RNA sequence: CGAUGUCGGCUCAUCACAUCCUGGGGCUGAAGUAGGUCCCAAGGGUAUGGCUGUUCGCCAUUUAAAGUGGUACGCGAGCUGGGUUUAGAACGUCGUGAGACAGUUCGGUCCCUAUCUGCCGUGGGCGCUGGAGAACUGAGGGGGGCUGCUCCUAGUACGAGAGGACCGGAGUGGACGCAUCACUGGUGUUCGGGUUGUCAUGCCAAUGGCACUGCCCGGUAGCUAAAUGCGGAAGAGAUAAGUGCUGAAAGCAUCUAAGCACGAAACUUGCCCCGAGAUGAGUUCUCCCUGACCCUUUAAGGGUCCUGAAGGAACGUUGAAGACGACGACGUUGAUAGGCCGGGUGUGUAAGCGCAGCGAUGCGUUGAGCUAACCGGUACUAAUGAACCGUGAGGCUUAACCU
RNA sequence: AAUUCCUUGUCGGGUAAGUUCCGACCUGCACGAAUGGCGUAAUGAUGGCCAGGCUGUCUCCACCCGAGACUCAGUGAAAU
RNA sequence: ACACAGGUGGUCAGGUAGAGAAUACCAAGGCGCUUGAGAGAACUCGGGUGAAGGAACUAGGCAAAAUGGUGCCGUAACUUC
RNA sequence: AGGACCGAACCGACUAAUGUCGAAAAAUUAGCGGAUGACUUGUGGCUGGGGGUGAAAGGCCAAUCAAACCGGGAGAUAGCU
């Protein structure tokens, strides 16, 4: 695949 | 069933006065006043008649001293003693539940007068 | 208040209630509860002391 | 004493002469003839085996037809085995009328219930509906959490979950009997007994006296 | 959970289903044999049958009730002229299901439902 | 079916006009009161010369419900407005002198016998 | 919600052990015609219980 | 650290007992009522609101009581996202400054169609040794178990009064649970009526469509609950803490070492439910099957012909049974379904015609007409003769019986 | 107080009960006068609170109408 | 990227009710959106109604529900009038 | 008259629900703000990467921005895996 989307953001944890 | 209808019709009293909804109806209910069997009169405008034979019922609205009261009656009950017609209302609807919203001058009804 | 994952889990806040007087004091200052507790025993001691000295000094005048 | 297999015939109510009204269930209870008095000889325990009702003879099976014409009793619907109580003692073919419930005053009617089907947990185990607004997503009736975490590591056996509700066999207990009729073969018991009209109610005198 | 309920739904909302029974009752009355699916047949009995029991008694009012259903005048004119006095002494059941296997495109059980007639 | 937060008119002439139920007595996690149960109210609206005032936390007892009470024959007696009679928290003996409107015969049980003589009906 | 490691040939076959198709085995020989039809369905020509009904 | 979603709430729980209540005791600075404290006991029970994102807590008012805890201070492949944990902005403050704060304020994307384990239901195969239709036995397993108030004893014991019991009983509520639609109600977009706008059937009249069922008013069957019925138990066995009796060691003393009694909501049993896959696969009752030929590798073998039994399955009409299988009723010698007839309920004086009214409309016909799922009936339509699987008297050993 | 830590400061009002709210005091950790001070009618998809209405948000869910789910036929992925 | 519930400027603009190019039903005209059939479970989505109570829910009346048009009477503190 | 009011087109995007391997790499449905203006829009220009433009968010500059994309220095360097 040419377009690989940005991964779904992580659960915070900070 | 045959069984329910025959066990039912052997307890329905055969003298029930016929009244339409909208009549002014005076019902007499027995009452235990301690050790006494008093016969009380509750009288107003009849606004609903459930019919199921033995399980038939009718509801009487009566604006008593302060506000409206609605007492529903099991017709074939032994505690009821008399059902008497006073007036005959010319309403044109089976269940007269509009009358809860109306008081006084607005809720006065017509007579059948036939 | 603020802290992050530390606030969400560690307790680090203390009420001390002097029962015969009914004077609580809640100290919620720092991250460790010990330097909240020693403070909540210092200010508790000073409030038993000043709330008594107003009874004695109240009964002077 | 023994119980009596009857049929549920709806519900009505009977007005007492003094003023109250009682909701009764009418149970047509025909003759419950014995097809087999079991005793301690070939069974170790003693019991009876009754039947009632009727079938078409081209609908009854050839094993069961021999099982009924062994006793000579007319092949009806079902068989129901009742436990005996060492004092009363029946014989094969001895018909049992509705008149065992004269002197008794409490019964335990057992019938196959009314199947509500695959009910979910709110209707089945009386769980509580979650908040049906305030952010809620796709989760208004679902049963919530079912276990704890890494330490239990499984769901416990007997967790209240969703599934088949009703069409079980239950037992209403200790019903005050109202009126027993001879020629009509009716047993009036107070209050609801399980199952819809046409069920097969086994009615025995109440064990909790 | 439809304990003792009746009335198939046939994957349609009510106002649609009333209209396919209003159309298909007319098309049955006009053609005297039709090929529809088996549940639509077994609910088409309960629609078409009282339209004929209404037609067995001819008057002014029954014409207007049988026009309030079927909404068409050919249908009410083949009733009260032809079909009614063909069932002048049939005590109900003017209808017939005949299963015709399955539909080709979607494997749906067919049925020729027809009038108990066509005695040419 | 008088439960918590329900507004009730006042039957008698004690001095309140509109009282709010705050707590139902006689059980743990009880949901609602009924025919003639003792409840705990505060007062939302007083007449000026009354014996009670606004905010005055006391016990009432419901005497009329729009849900209605059921007679044993299978009747029901629905009123057209909920109401109560104010009582005294420590001795119930209701504070009002005379009661406006009807009451219902189940209230005749060894502690409201003062009410059904002050009542005009039923 | 996804498989931790792939299943085999074996546990696929045992799940597919209920996808067998069922035979019909009820084919009537029609009264008049001798034709084969299912129980309670009309024949291919159209005779049903011997009686012609399709007229088609 | 090639990610172990972190506070509180919601839903759901589950165990421990260091027991909050209920139950049994000891001591008391125990007169009574009420307490204090300690021992045994986990069977059930264990608030509703205001404030704060809050846990916690303060308060209001209850209660029999408002238990302490483990479960990733249980539970986000279950919900939320108020605080906390980004990016915007500002206040105080610190820094010359970008910026910064367990300092404060306002705004701030919470994904997953479940393979395996588990759990709730519900099926197919085969076993149980000849097959089949049922009826149970009960190993085991589960559900259940809460408590108030009023009254009698009695205003007796107790007390100077003040107040105010033990033990045994009876009625009635609260919370929870089971069942049901007979009542009271919800619903009832499948029934009846009203009515707005517009379109249609040539037009009036009449209905019909579409407008969230157009908007509403009533409501049959069903399901339902706020509604109505019932439940927890009584008892029995063995006990814990405890109380004894007899009784030496140890002339006395002692509930114990020998011996015998009592003693709790806990345990076993009693109540209800699942239940012989209880492979240890059980018991009873019934019905069913008794043909010949030939090959061998003469084996509980294979194999040909004639038969197909009880039964089941399939198909059809279906059901107060159901996701699907399943389960129950019926299949013409028939009421299983539809239709039809009579009823019932519901709605409420149809159309048409007549009269009155200039007309909107009113009266007569008329308590009419229409009336779903309901009730008693009725073969009118639809449930076809068969074909299909299942056979042919059931292994070996030992034992007591007849013969 | 968009500033205040101690602190849910003290008193008053609202409420049965108010860490929020409004008014006041001033003990201003650490407001303050164009990095504006104090007010301010109208305005605001702005922040905090209160009341009347209105109601299935809630006590506590119940029933119904549709579209999926489930069954049959046809084509038939994906993460891992 | 697709025979994709998205985006794209101009011109015409009928009837009844309507202030209206809103909105409802229609004409001319064009479509029924390229899987259907069935059952009528849980549970999810989009809706209807609801006894008694009425914010007790909740972080918060979020979401619903309710109010709604035209004429006429009438309208407070405050104000930069 | 009006950076006036209510409200369609039209421009936008405050709220909730759905959607989150969707119909869609930001949408839909019911509400919602502006709607003679500091509006909005068609078509053509113009500004070019330490540069643009910015009613200012480090926003936007071809689904990419605290320094675009493409080719090169280039096989950078990597005490790291």
């Amino acid at each position: 695949p040419v377009y690989i989307p940005r991964p779904r953001p992580p659960h915070p944890r900070l | 069933s045959n069984i329910i209808k025959q066990l039912e019709q052997e307890q329905m009293k055969q003298d029930v006065p016929s009244f339409r909804p909208g009549d002014t109806v005076e019902v007499k209910v027995w009452v235990v006043e301690g050790s006494k069997k008093r016969l009380q009169a509750f009288e107003g405008v009849v606004i609903a008649i459930r019919n199921r034979g033995l399980h038939s019922a009718f509801t009487v609205r009566k604006i008593s001293n302060g506000e409206g009261v609605e007492r529903v009656f099991q017709t074939h009950s032994p505690v009821v003693d008399s059902i008497s017609v006073k007036r005959r209302g010319a309403v044109r609807k089976a269940k007269l539940y509009y009358l809860r919203e109306r008081t006084g001058k607005a809720a006065r009804i017509k007579e059948r007068l036939n | 208040g603020a802290g992050g994952q530390h606030v969400n889990t560690t307790d680090s806040a203390i009420r001390i209630t002097h029962l015969p007087t009914g004077i609580v004091v809640e100290c919620q200052d720092e991250r460790s509860q010990h330097k909240n507790k020693a403070k909540a025993l210092s200010v508790l001691g000073a409030r038993i002391h000043a709330a008594e000295m107003a009874k004695r000094q109240q009964a002077e005048a | 004493m023994i119980g009596l297999v009857g049929k549920k015939v709806g519900m009505t109510r009977i007005f007492t002469e003094d003023g109250v009204s009682i909701p009764v269930t009418v149970i047509e209870v025909e003759a419950n003839r014995v097809t087999q008095v079991k005793d301690l000889a070939n069974d170790g325990y003693r019991a009876i085996q009754v039947t009632t009702g009727a079938k078409k003879a081209n609908r009854v099976t050839k094993p069961e037809a021999g099982h009924f014409a062994k006793a000579g009793v007319e092949a009806g619907r079902g068989l129901w085995e009742f436990r005996l109580a060492e004092g009363e003692e029946f014989t094969v073919g001895q018909s049992i009328s509705v008149e065992l419930f004269a002197d008794v005053k409490k019964v335990d009617v057992t019938g196959t219930s009314k199947g509500k089907g695959f009910a979910g947990t709110v209707k089945r185990w009386n769980f509580r509906t979650q908040d049906a607004t305030h952010g809620n997503s796709l989760s208004h009736r679902v049963p919530g959490s079912i276990g704890q975490n890494q330490t239990p590591g499984k769901v416990f056996k007997g967790k209240k979950m969703a599934g088949q509700m009703g069409n079980e066999r239950v037992t209403v207990q200790s019903l005050d009997v109202v009126r027993v009729d001879a020629e009509r073969n009716l047993l009036l018991v107070k209050g609801a007994v399980p199952g819809a009209t046409g069920s097969d109610l086994i009615v025995k005198p109440a064990v909790k006296a | 959970m439809r304990h003792r309920k009746s009335g198939r739904q046939l994957n349609r909302n009510s106002s649609h289903r009333q209209a396919m029974f209003r159309n298909m009752a007319g098309s049955l009355v006009r053609h005297e044999i039709i090929k529809t699916t088996l549940p639509k047949a077994k609910e088409l009995r309960r629609v078409v049958e009282p339209l004929i029991t209404l037609a067995k008694t001819d008057s002014v009012a029954n014409r207007r009730l049988a026009f309030a259903r079927t909404r068409d005048n050919e249908i009410v004119a083949k009733l009260f002229n032809e079909l009614g006095p063909r069932f002048a002494s049939r005590a109900g059941g003017y209808t017939r299901i005949l299963k015709c296997g399955f539909r080709a495109g979607d494997n749906a059980p067919m049925a020729y439902i027809e009038l108990v007639d066509r005695s040419e | 079916m008088i439960q918590e937060q329900t507004m009730l008119n006042v039957a008698d002439n004690s001095g309140a006009r509109r009282v709010m139920c705050i707590k139902v007595l006689g059980g743990s996690h009880r949901r609602y009161a009924g025919v003639g149960d003792i409840i705990k109210i505060t007062i939302k609206e007083a007449i000026p010369r009354g014996k009670v005032k606004k905010g005055d936390v006391l016990k009432a007892v419901v005497v009329r419900t729009k849900k209605g009470v059921r007679r044993p024959d299978g009747s029901v007696i629905r009123f057209d407005g909920n109401a109560c009679v104010l009582l005294n928290n420590n001795s119930e003996q209701p504070i009002g002198t005379r009661i406006f409107g009807p009451v219902t015969r189940e209230l005749r049980s060894e502690k409201f016998m003062k009410i059904i003589s002050l009542a005009p009906e039923v | 919600a996804v498989q931790q490691n792939k299943p085999t040939r074996s546990k696929r076959g045992m799940r597919r052990s209920h996808d067998a198709l069922t035979a019909v085995t009820s084919l009537s020989v029609d009264k008049t015609s001798g034709e084969k039809h299912l129980r309670h369905h009309i024949t291919a020509d159209g005779y049903y219980r011997g009686r012609k009904v399709i007229a088609k």
